[PDB]
């Protein structure tokens, strides 16, 4: 995140020292700089790299999701949490393939009479309960998973700014992955092919749980639809090995493709 | 004293018997860009004596019924020696200037001339169109412009003129005259002195700029007292312009720029 450096003043040369002919066949970039192909003059560099910090680069809150309830099973609503379901923030993470940090969730919700001349209700609150993978997943909109003694609840009112917590990393591996190349299974040798057989590229069949989003007040026959839209950005953030960005459309959690499959335009060889 | 100076650059020479003192626009001198305010990182060309002496524009006259005349920087010196030959030849200039303007009567004649340097002076233009003026209009060269008396739309769709029509006591920008004293400028009265002189260092808020596209300074002159002689309803004294570039240097050099005209 800091300075650059300066421009020297550089004269003109006739040496045996060449940096404008090089080898790419090594495998290295260059580090050819002005003063080293023609004359420079002295300049007192004042620019900076701060914005371009991995931090300042994922400092910003992605929508990742938008669940929807409505209040007249739908009464309730169950999200597996991922940063898939949105293709913003995955293409910007996947100029890595790891990744660790923290997480910021900010909620904004809203909701709207679905007619425009009848029913009626009073203020809302919703209730955002996270069931880590193994908790008991609600049935009704009001079963006893509700009780949370457990875990972790938010309870929005309304009207209220929107609501916003903070996850620590949570990973069971030393950083995320953003690709995983393997299985979660190996198929042996003898077993019926419907044995042993996994998705590629997937790890656990739950990685991280998900939201179950419901509204507390009793239900009126009044027609309510209600959209919860989660944004989250990671804070704390350290990154490891770049890749190139996706080019072509997304088709999937994996990196298949099917569509977009010509991304480049027109464009002739001496026309500028 | 104040009235007698001498100004000598390169192989010109200018004399004066009659000044009025000299103004320094905004107490600035011109000067180089230093390394701390430097933007291009490429060798700068200096030609100094070469580009860095003056040139004498074309001769107006003034008469009686004379409205204004005005000329923008660096545009009016393009075709003039080296100093046009670099403008062209590079893609960024910078130039700062010693505006002479000389008019000698007699003690038995009036009239005063207001010599106004404006940074920006943007004019306004002819259509019912915003920002219609055209790059040839808006850049006369050596010749300049005139101001008006009047505004006067231009109505012909089929082939509009897309030049400026600046009104007189309205600066030529919507604004009045009356208040353009507030940019550094001298008066010629011409019971008192011959000429104006204006120092004028590179104004901009960048340290470097294309000088095809962007005119830095304006120099406005109009009449604040009109001419008048003896009883000779017919009276004309010539205007002579005389100008000179100082710590001009370029920035990427390339092929030759040749804008299109007329
Ligand atoms: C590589 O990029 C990643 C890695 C992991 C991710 O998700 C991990 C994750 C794990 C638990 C929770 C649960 O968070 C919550 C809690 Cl406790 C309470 C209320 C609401 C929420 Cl929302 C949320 C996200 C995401 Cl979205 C992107």
């Amino acid at each position: 995140a800091n300075n650059l450096p300066d421009t020297q003043s550089s004269g003109p040369a006739h040496s045996k020292e060449t940096p404008a002919l090089t080898a790419v066949e090594t495998g290295a970039t260059n580090p050819l700089v002005p003063s080293d192909t023609v004359q420079t003059r002295h300049v007192i560099q004042k620019r900076t790299r701060s914005e371009s910090t991995v931090e300042s680069f994922f400092a910003r809150g992605a929508c990742v999701a938008i669940i929807e309830v409505d209040n007249d099973s739908k009464l309730f609503s169950v999200w597996k949490i991922t940063y898939k379901d949105t293709v913003q923030l995955r293409r910007k993470l996947e100029f890595f393939t790891y990744s660790r940090f923290d997480m910021e969730f900010t909620f904004v919700v809203t909701s709207n009479y679905t007619d425009a001349n009848n029913g009626h209700a009073l203020n809302q609150v919703y209730q955002i309960m996270y069931i880590p993978p193994g908790a008991p997943i609600p049935g009704k909109w009001n079963d006893y998973t509700w009780q949370t003694s457990s875990n972790p609840s938010v309870f929005y009112t309304y009207g209220a700014p929107p609501a916003r917590i903070s996850v620590p990393y949570v990973g069971i591996a030393n950083a995320y992955s953003h690709f995983y190349d393997g299985f979660a299974k190996v198929p042996l040798a003898g077993q019926a092919s419907t044995e042993g057989d996994s998705l590629y590229g997937a790890a656990s069949l739950n990685d991280f749980g998900s939201l179950a989003v419901r509204v507390v007040n009793d239900h009126n026959p009044t027609k309510l639809t209600s959209k919860i839209r989660v944004y989250m950005k990671p804070k704390h953030v350290r990154v490891w090995c770049p890749r190139p960005p996706r080019a072509v459309p997304y088709y999937g959690p994996g990196v298949d493709y099917k569509d977009g499959l010509a991304p480049l335009p027109g464009k002739g060889l001496t026309t500028y | 004293s104040v009235r007698v100076m001498q100004l000598t650059l390169g192989n010109s020479t200018i004399t004066t018997q009659e000044a009025a003192n000299s103004v320094v626009a905004y107490g600035r001198w011109p000067e180089y860009i230093k390394d701390s305010e430097a933007n291009p990182v490429d060798q700068p060309t200096e030609p100094d004596v070469a580009a860095c002496r003056f040139y004498t524009l074309d001769t107006v006259t003034w008469r009686k019924e004379s409205r204004g005349w005005w000329w923008k920087l660096p545009d009016a010196l393009k075709d003039m020696g080296l100093f046009g030959q670099n403008m062209f030849y590079h893609y960024l200039g910078r130039a700062g200037y010693t505006v002479h303007v000389q008019c000698n009567a007699s003690k038995f004649h009036q009239g005063a001339l207001g010599v106004f340097a404006v940074p920006e002076m943007c004019l306004a233009g002819d259509s019912t169109t915003h920002m219609f003026t055209k790059y040839e209009n808006a850049n006369p060269g050596e010749k300049g412009g005139e101001f008006k008396g009047s505004f006067t739309l231009d109505t012909n769709a089929t082939n509009p003129a897309r030049n400026f029509c600046p009104v007189d006591y309205l600066f030529g920008s919507g604004v009045l005259a009356g208040n353009a004293f507030v940019y550094p400028h001298q008066i010629i009265n011409l019971r008192t002195n011959n000429c104006a002189t204006l120092v004028l260092p590179y104004v901009n808020s960048l340290s470097i700029d294309s000088m095809t596209k962007h005119n830095n300074w304006g120099i406005a002159i109009l009449p604040l007292a009109p001419l008048d002689f003896a009883t000779e309803s017919s009276t004309e004294i010539p205007i002579t312009l005389t100008i000179a570039p100082m710590c001009c240097e370029f920035n990427g050099l390339r092929n030759i720029t040749v804008p299109r005209t007329q």
